[PDB]
């Protein structure tokens, strides 16, 4: 509810999304790089 | 099966690099560190912080430019972009000095993510891990130079600036305000870095001049399979050999080479204790047995003596400049002089 | 292997050795307990620091009642 | 004026670990004779 | 297909004339102390 | 595929030291 | 002077009046002890994680080595992919003997380097001296981190030898 | 075969004598703790608990009998200087005794634990092998642990069943042991808040009542009991380090920052009540509230305690200490007796000069006078030969307001450069250097050897973590690896 | 596919003599064109004192600071 | 008592590592000497 | 008497420096 | 005043003999060990 407070958890959602698209890009990837059996 | 197989069999794909699960810990945070290296010694002055210049924009070259430790009113902020002192803005973070945290924070995060990365490696190979207990040296030098050392002084500026000649006024700013070298963990810590390029020095010199012939060129280079299971040089010789010209020698290669593990390492943490108790001011700065005698005897001089009045040249003439936030105006007549010099 | 009284209070705890939930059993239950501890150790440090300003919060050394 | 506690961290420093030391190899040696089972062993 | 000597002939002289450049700017322009 | 991997230290690397001749032309 | 506390007064007083650390052979000598003592702790590491079972795990690792044994000690292979997978694998010496020719090459190189350092710093022939040398267009001196050092120099050198001196400039 | 540094793992597969140790390291912790207590009671001194309190007297442990809820002694002192009759049991003698007693049947008990290494309870009832089942001995011994914590700051600390904390006032004068009612919005996390430090205990109290009930029932995963080893009992000392260490920095960090758990008129100032001035500004703010209630200046000076003016002092600086002299700081200079007043600096002008202080790095600084805006006006000349600003040129007099100097002025260059030599060095006392044979340079305060061992520790704990840590991954392979 | 057989190989020589010259420049114009003393905040020569500022700046405040920093680099 | 360990070991110290350890105790003491002398 | 510490320290040390070199144990090949 | 010679005459007149005579009992059960040939032989 600062200005403080507010940018904190603004950090906290972008520091979700740097965790996301990393994530998310690597879900997808593993799926067509699977190793046959 | 599961997803959470695919993934773990993703990254340990034999690939150019070898990525793993700790390459998503080391290899953003080791990108930014670096980079944040590269790009604050090449653009990012010192000019507000430190009141200095500090990059290639300011005419400084490799040796002269660092990225610089932020001021002391900032005190222990970790000065984050989004922060109450930045407040967003890139180019006020920049001056002052957000980068230096930026740098040290994500490179504090590299070297947990590389020596994870050294236990992973070991556990797919299948080899002891005395390579990430051996890289844990160079962890307790960073943490308590570059993070536990300006945690105990007054803020983030007493510490050592990512410079060639800001590392080097960090050497000369710890023996007059310190005594760093008097410090017994110093001194077993030089017995181990001189020691340990001693010893490999030696066992390079030994094993290279007791090979075998395995051919008759002159080259002996050519001479090696990798999967040979022959030993290439005669430990026997070698033993025979130090056993007369120094006394005693190694008789054991599984001791040898342990031996030039604990050497290094050791001297990086005795080294690393002796700092974490300057973070607190409890320096070995004088033995007052020689200074209760030299007041009461003015005649009485030892060479320990003698470093006692270069460090009040360190004291006096440095601190003016040193330090611009706490405004040493020196009169010419307080600073010590010697005799016309 | 001698039997005292207090040894067979406690024998069923040591009872059960080795059996495990089949499965991923409450492995994510656990890791949103710990992403929420990661972000309570966030917080907390960044009042003390003051880099996380929270009104009517003043990191300082206050009036405790005498 | 030296620190008189001094003395008895320095010579117990030395002497306390350093025999310490001695009794794990005279100990060592023992169980070499001990195994041996001629004229030391009894 | 170029030879390999060539490609680190030409990139050789290139980092030459990159570090020689740097000597060439400690002695003008900014940081030169004139 | 690996052209992510190198790209990302060479890129910058060229970058910079585009700068870094011009600032040795760069005078007061 | 030989001692403990007469070396550290050799090595401040050498740096007032030399400047030794901005010279470059003091830096290639740091790069060959630093160098040296990693290059140790780093083959040594990998020596002793390659170990072949030889012992129980009773009894002390080192005994899995007789002495004059013509057996090789450790899969040297197995040291071979570990670090070929850590940086890379065209990093990694796969001959024994160039490894263990680097292990040689680097100290020694650094300090014949570095003993020729204190040899032409012995005549006068002092490291880099960067003191002034960044100014605006107005032409005032703006400072460095060598004008720091400077500052750190003139401390020692005003106080070296304090009764010594009569003349203004230290020739010796 | 064992060698000189794996003696101690003949008790890896027995349980039974793995208590019988761990019950010996704590017969030899308690009557560390009852014999140094025991042996602080035979240094200190109540004479003065103003100008001499425990933490000059270099006390380390007597603080933390202090800090929670232990005032008086069998002798009938106090440290808060209110008399007894009868302190009863829990005095610091009775503690001292108490933790030897202890130390003394945990020392018997791991007699029987020892011999009597083999009991039934230990074995494996389906293979007959010694068998610890780690995660249900985890669920009972953080259940105990949620018992403790809740019921410490329930009742020790709220005082519904116990004394409470030593509380104290900002600035340090005034201090009690009192119950502290928790605080339990967002000012708990404030540390210097001592309502944070019981609103902690209950809560996290209540997590780890209720963490033990679910790791009693709950078995672990299939994934986490092979990829976490949990049958081996060295997964439970890599990590169980791993959570010491951390605790480490915590306790080493928040005494040497300061918080509401490490008062400050029991460990002593922290060094950044020197470097901001924290008491320089209380002093002056005390002084310009009575000026301006219509006093004189020394009747002003008059009022500021004598505890208050001697935290304002560097040789009560923590970061002035040395590592290898040794002792209380008693030993630095000798204990204080007096305040000799508050200096104040005029010229022949008449304007009013304030010494530059010393800070805490300088072991040595010169002596500088300095007006009101910065300019150097008077000072001690190194070279005397060219000098422009010396005291016998600008005519510098002292004047002193309160203490045992009240109304004195000194107008002579002898005598007022001696006393704008210890200006510089905070406030202005008079000690007593001949009892304890005071050598003359300054020593630590308990906060600085506290942050000392505890932070040295912490960094060699980091070093056990990632020894046995990697012993329990990879314990396969500790005899070597196979060639195949 | 082997590093050395790449860059023998023409095709590589044909991406790479636009893709190096069009980045070397653009790290040439990012310097030439005033833009690096603008995101990075670094003084030029002629700004490292004004006319009124004639001392050495520095930042005094913990939380202002940004403040500060809008006031010693307006002049 | 109970019954006997079999978790009884012994335990060695070469010739070679009691001067490591005599000399590592000595040099310490020569080290540390000074310091805590004062 | 404080310097009597430090020579004792000192030709201590050399005596199992001198041990060490003559009275080793030798190693033997079988 | 007490002689500051006498701590060390008196702790080193206890550990020094004292920790001489544990070492003749420790060689003692080593050898009777040494020859028993079980467990702790070696
Ligand atoms: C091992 C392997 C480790 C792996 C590497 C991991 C790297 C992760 C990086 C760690 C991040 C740590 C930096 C956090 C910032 C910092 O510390 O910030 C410091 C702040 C403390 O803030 C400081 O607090 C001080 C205390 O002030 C207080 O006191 C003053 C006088 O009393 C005034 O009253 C003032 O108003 C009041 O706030 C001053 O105010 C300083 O200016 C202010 O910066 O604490 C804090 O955030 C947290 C401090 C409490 C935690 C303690 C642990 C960390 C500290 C360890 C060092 C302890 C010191 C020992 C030295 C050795
Ligand atoms: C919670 C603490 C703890 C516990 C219970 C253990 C337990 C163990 N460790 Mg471990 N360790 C720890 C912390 C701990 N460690 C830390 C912090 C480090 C980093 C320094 C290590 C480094 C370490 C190594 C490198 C090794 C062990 C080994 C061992 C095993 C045998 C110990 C032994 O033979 O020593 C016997 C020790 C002696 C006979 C004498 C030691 C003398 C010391 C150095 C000085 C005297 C101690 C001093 C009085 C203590 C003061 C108290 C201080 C701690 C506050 C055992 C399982 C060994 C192992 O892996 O087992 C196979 C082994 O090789 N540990
Ligand atoms: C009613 C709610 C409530 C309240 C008011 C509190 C109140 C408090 N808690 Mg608590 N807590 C609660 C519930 C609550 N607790 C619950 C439910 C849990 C879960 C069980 C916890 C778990 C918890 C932990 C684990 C900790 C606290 C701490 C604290 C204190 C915070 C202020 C402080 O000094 O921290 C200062 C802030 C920190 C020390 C931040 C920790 C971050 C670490 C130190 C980072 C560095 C780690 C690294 C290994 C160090 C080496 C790196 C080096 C280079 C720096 C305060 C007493 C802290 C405490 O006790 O400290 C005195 C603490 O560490 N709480
Ligand atoms: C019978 C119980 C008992 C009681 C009431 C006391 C009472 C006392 N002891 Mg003592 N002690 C005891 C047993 C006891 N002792 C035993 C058995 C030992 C041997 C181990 C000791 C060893 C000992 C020492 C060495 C010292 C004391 C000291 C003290 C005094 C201050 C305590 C203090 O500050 O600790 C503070 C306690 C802590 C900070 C513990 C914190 C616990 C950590 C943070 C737990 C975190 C992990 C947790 C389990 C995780 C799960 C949390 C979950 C709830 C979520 C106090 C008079 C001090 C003193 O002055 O001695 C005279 C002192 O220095 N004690
Ligand atoms: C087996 C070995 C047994 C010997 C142990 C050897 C240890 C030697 C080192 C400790 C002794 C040195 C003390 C100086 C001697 C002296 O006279 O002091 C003497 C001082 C006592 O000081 C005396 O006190 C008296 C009243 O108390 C009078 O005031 C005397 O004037 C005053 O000199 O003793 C100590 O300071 C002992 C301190 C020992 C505890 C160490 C605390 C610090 C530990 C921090 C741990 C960090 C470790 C991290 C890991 C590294
Ligand atoms: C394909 C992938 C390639 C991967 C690239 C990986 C990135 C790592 C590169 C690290 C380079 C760090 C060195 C920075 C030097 C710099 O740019 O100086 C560039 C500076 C700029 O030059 C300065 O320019 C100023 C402009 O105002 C002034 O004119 C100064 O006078 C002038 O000296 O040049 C120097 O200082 C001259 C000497 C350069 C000496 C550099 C070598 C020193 C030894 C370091 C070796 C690092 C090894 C890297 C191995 C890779
Ligand atoms: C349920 C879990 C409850 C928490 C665990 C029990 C509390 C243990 C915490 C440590 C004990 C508290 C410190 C000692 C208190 C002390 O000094 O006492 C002393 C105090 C009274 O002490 C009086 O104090 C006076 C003022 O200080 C004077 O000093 C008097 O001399 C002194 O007699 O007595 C109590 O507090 C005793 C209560 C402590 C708890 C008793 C043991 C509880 C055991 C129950 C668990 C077993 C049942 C489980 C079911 C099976
Ligand atoms: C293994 C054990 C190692 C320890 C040996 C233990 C022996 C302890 C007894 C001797 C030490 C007691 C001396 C007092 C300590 C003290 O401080 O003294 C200290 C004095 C020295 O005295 C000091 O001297 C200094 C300058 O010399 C200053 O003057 C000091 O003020 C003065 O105190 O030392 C002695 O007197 C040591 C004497 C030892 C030799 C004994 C001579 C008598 C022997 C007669 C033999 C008869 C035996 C017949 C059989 C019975
Ligand atoms: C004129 C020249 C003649 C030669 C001069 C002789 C001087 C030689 C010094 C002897 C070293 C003795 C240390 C015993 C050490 C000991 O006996 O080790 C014996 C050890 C033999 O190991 P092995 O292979 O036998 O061990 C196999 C296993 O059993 C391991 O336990 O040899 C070495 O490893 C020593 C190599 C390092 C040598 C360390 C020397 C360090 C220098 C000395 C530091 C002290 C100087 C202090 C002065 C104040
Ligand atoms: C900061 C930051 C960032 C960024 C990052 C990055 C992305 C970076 C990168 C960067 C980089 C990564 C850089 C690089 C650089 C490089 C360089 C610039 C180099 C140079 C080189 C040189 C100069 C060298 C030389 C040489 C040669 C060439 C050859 C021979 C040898 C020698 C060595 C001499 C971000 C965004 C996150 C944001 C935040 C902050
Ligand atoms: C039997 C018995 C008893 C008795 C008991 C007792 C009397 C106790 C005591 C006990 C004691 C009295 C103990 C003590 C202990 C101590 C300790 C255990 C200590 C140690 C320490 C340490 C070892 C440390 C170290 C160090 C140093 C020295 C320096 C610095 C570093 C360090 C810290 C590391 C009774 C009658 C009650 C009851 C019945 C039975
Ligand atoms: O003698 Mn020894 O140090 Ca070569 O510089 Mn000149 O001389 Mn003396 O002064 Mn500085
Ligand atoms: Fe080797």
């Amino acid at each position: 509810m600062t200005a403080s407070l507010s940018n904190f958890i603004a950090s906290l959602i972008a520091g979700g999304v740097v965790v996301g698209v990393i994530a998310i890009a690597l879900i997808v990837i593993s799926k067509s790089d699977r190793i046959l059996r | 099966r599961g997803l959470f197989d695919l993934v773990d069999d993703w990254l340990k794909k034999d690939r150019f690099v070898f990525v793993g699960w700790s390459g998503l810990l080391l290899f953003p945070t080791a990108y930014l560190a670096a980079g944040g290296w590269m790009t604050g010694t090449t653009f990012v002055t010192s000019w507000y912080t430190h009141g200095l210049a500090s990059s290639y924009l300011e005419g400084c070259n490799f040796l002269t430019a660092a990225v610089s430790t932020p001021a002391n009113s900032v005190g222990h902020s970790l000065l984050l972009l989004w922060g109450p002192e930045a407040q967003g803005d890139f180019t006020r973070w920049c001056q002052i000095g957000g980068l230096w945290t930026f740098v040290a924070l994500h490179g504090a995060f590299g070297l947990i993510g590389f020596c994870l990365r050294q236990f992973e490696i070991a556990r797919l190979v299948g080899i002891r891990p005395y390579n990430a207990i051996a890289f844990s040296g160079p962890i307790a030098v960073f943490v308590s130079v570059f993070l536990l050392y300006p945690l105990g002084q007054a803020s983030w500026f007493f510490a050592p600036s990512f410079g060639v000649a800001a590392i080097f006024r960090f050497l000369l700013f710890l023996q007059g305000f310190h005594n760093w070298t008097l410090n017994p963990f110093h001194m077993m810590g030089v017995a181990g870095i001189l020691g340990g390029a001693l010893l490999c020095a030696i066992h390079g010199a030994t094993v290279e001049n007791t090979l075998f012939e395995d051919g008759d060129a002159a080259n002996t280079f050519r001479a090696f399979t990798p999967t040979q299971s022959e030993e290439t040089y005669s430990m026997v010789t070698a033993n025979r050999f130090w056993s007369q010209i120094f006394g005693v020698a190694f008789s054991n290669k599984r001791w040898l080479h342990f031996f030039m593990l604990f050497v290094p390492v050791t001297g990086l943490w005795t080294s690393s204790i002796g700092i974490v108790g300057l973070a607190l001011n409890l320096r070995a700065y004088d033995f007052v047995s020689q200074e209760l005698r030299a007041a009461e005897d003015p005649e009485f001089e030892t060479f320990y003596t003698k470093n006692h009045l270069l460090d009040e040249g360190i004291r006096a003439w440095m601190a003016a400049q040193d330090q611009p936030h706490e405004n040493f105006v020196f009169p010419e007549e307080v600073l010590p002089r010697g005799n016309a010099l | 292997a001698l039997r005292t009284r207090l040894g067979e209070i406690l024998r069923p705890l040591n009872a059960e050795y080795g059996k495990v939930a089949p499965g991923w059993g409450t492995t994510p239950i656990m890791g949103i307990v710990m992403l929420a501890f990661l972000i309570f150790l966030v917080i907390i440090l960044q009042i003390y620091n003051s880099s996380l300003i929270i009104e009517n919060v003043d990191v300082d050394w206050a009036n405790g009642i005498v | 004026e030296v620190q008189f506690g001094a003395y008895l961290a320095v010579l117990l420093g030395t002497f306390l670990p350093a025999l310490f030391l001695v009794n794990l190899f005279i100990q060592t040696e023992a169980r070499k004779a001990g195994k041996a089972g001629g004229q030391d062993s009894d | 297909r170029i030879p390999l000597w060539l490609v680190g002939l030409v990139g050789g002289l290139a980092v030459i004339t990159m570090l020689s450049l740097f000597f060439y700017g400690s002695y003008s322009g900014l940081g030169s102390s004139l | 595929f690996r052209w992510l991997a190198i790209h990302g230290l060479a890129i910058p690397t060229v970058f910079f030291l585009g700068g870094i001749t011009a600032m040795q032309f760069i005078q007061r | 002077p030989l001692g403990i506390s007469g070396t550290f007064n050799f090595m401040l007083v050498f740096q007032a009046e030399h400047n030794i650390l901005m010279h470059p052979f003091h830096m290639a000598g740091v790069a060959g002890v630093f160098g040296g003592s990693l290059f140790s702790a780093m083959h040594g590491s990998l020596v002793t994680s390659s170990l072949i079972r030889e012992t129980t795990e009773n009894e002390s690792t080192n005994y899995g080595y007789k002495f004059g044994q013509e057996e090789e000690t450790y899969n040297i292979v197995a040291a071979h992919g570990y670090f070929g997978r850590l940086i890379f694998q065209y990093a990694s010496f796969n001959n024994s003997r160039a490894l263990h020719f680097f292990l040689a090459l680097w100290p020694v190189v650094g300090i014949w380097i570095t003993s020729m350092g204190i040899s032409t710093m012995a005549f006068n022939l002092n490291g880099f001296n960067f003191n002034q040398s960044v100014v605006d267009s107005q032409g005032r001196v703006i400072n460095t981190w060598a004008d720091i050092l400077n500052r750190a120099n003139l401390g020692i050198e005003v106080m070296h030898e304090r009764n010594a001196h009569n003349f203004p400039l230290d020739l010796a | 075969a064992l060698p000189w540094y794996r003696v101690h793992t003949v008790v890896l597969n027995d349980p039974g004598r793995l208590i019988a140790v761990h019950l010996m390291h704590t017969a030899l912790v308690a009557g560390w703790a009852g014999s140094m207590a025991l042996y602080e009671l035979a240094v200190f001194d109540p004479s003065d608990p103003v100008l001499n309190p425990m933490w000059r007297q270099g006390m380390f442990v007597m603080p933390f009998m202090t800090r929670l809820g232990i005032t008086d002694s069998w002798g009938g002192w106090s440290i808060t200087g209110e008399s007894v009759s009868n302190p009863g049991i829990w005095s610091f003698e009775g503690v001292a005794l108490s933790h030897i007693i202890l130390s003394g049947m945990c020392f018997l008990a791991a007699i029987w634990h020892w011999v009597y290494w083999d009991l039934e309870l230990f074995r494996d009832p389906r293979t007959g092998e010694p068998a610890l089942d780690l995660p249900k001995i985890f669920g009972i011994h953080l259940f105990l642990s949620g018992l403790l914590c809740f019921g410490f700051g329930a009742f020790h600390v709220t005082g519904l069943f116990g004394p409470g904390i030593w509380v104290s006032d900002a600035y340090g004068i005034t201090g009690k042991v009192q119950p502290v009612a928790p605080a339990w919005g967002a000012d708990g996390f404030n540390p210097f808040n001592p309502g944070g430090i019981a609103a902690h205990h209950i809560a996290a109290g209540i997590f780890g009542i209720f963490a033990g009930i679910f790791h009693l029932t709950v078995r672990p995963p299939q994934r986490l009991y092979r990829a976490l080893r949990m049958g081996n009992i060295e997964t439970v000392l890599s990590s169980s380090i791993s959570a010491v260490f951390f605790a480490a920095f915590v306790t080493s960090g928040t005494m040497w920052y300061g918080a509401a758990a490490t008062p400050i008129e029991l460990f002593g100032p922290t060094r950044y009540q020197w470097d901001s001035g924290y008491f320089q500004q209380e002093i002056e703010r005390q002084v310009e509230t009575s000026v301006s209630e219509g006093l004189s200046e020394s009747q002003a000076w008059s009022r500021i305690p004598d505890k208050l003016a001697f935290y304002d002092y560097i040789g009560n600086n923590p970061a002035k200490g040395g590592l290898f002299r040794a002792g209380p700081m008693n030993k630095g200079d000798g204990i204080a007796e007096a305040w000799l007043g508050h200096p104040i600096f005029r010229d022949k002008e008449g304007r009013e000069l304030t010494v530059r202080r010393m800070p805490a790095f300088f072991e040595t600084f010169p002596v500088i006078l300095v007006d009101k805006d910065g300019i150097i006006r008077a000072d001690i000349p190194f070279r005397r030969a060219e000098s422009k600003y010396s005291i016998e040129q600008v005519g510098v007099t002292v004047d002193f307001y309160g203490g045992k100097l009240n109304g004195q002025t000194f107008k002579d260059a002898p005598t007022v450069k001696k006393f704008a030599r210890k200006a510089q060095l905070g406030e202005v006392f008079e000690f007593d250097r001949t009892s304890l044979e005071s050598d003359g340079v300054f020593r630590s305060s308990p906060r600085g050897w506290y942050t000392y061992g505890h932070a040295n520790f912490a960094l060699l704990f980091f070093f056990g973590h990632l020894w046995h840590g990697g012993r329990t991954i990879f314990r396969d392979v500790f005899t070597g690896i196979g060639a195949e | 596919r082997p590093f050395s057989d790449i860059i023998t190989s023409v095709r590589y020589w044909i991406i790479h003599s636009i893709t190096i010259p069009s980045l070397f420049v653009s790290g040439w114009l990012f310097i030439s064109t005033g833009l690096a003393y603008d995101v990075f905040g670094t003084p030029r020569p002629n700004e490292y004192f004004t006319q009124d500022r004639q001392q050495v700046p520095l930042v005094n405040d913990r939380f202002s600071a940004k403040q500060e920093l809008e006031d010693l680099t307006k002049g | 008592m109970t019954g006997p360990n079999p978790n009884k070991q012994a335990v060695e110290l070469n010739r070679t590592s009691l001067y490591w350890g005599l000399l590592l105790i000595f040099v310490l003491a020569v080290l540390f000497s000074s310091y805590f002398f004062n | 008497m404080e310097a009597l510490v430090y020579t004792f320290l000192l030709i201590g040390t050399l005596m199992v420096i001198f041990f060490a070199v003559f009275f080793r144990e030798t190693p033997r090949i079988l």
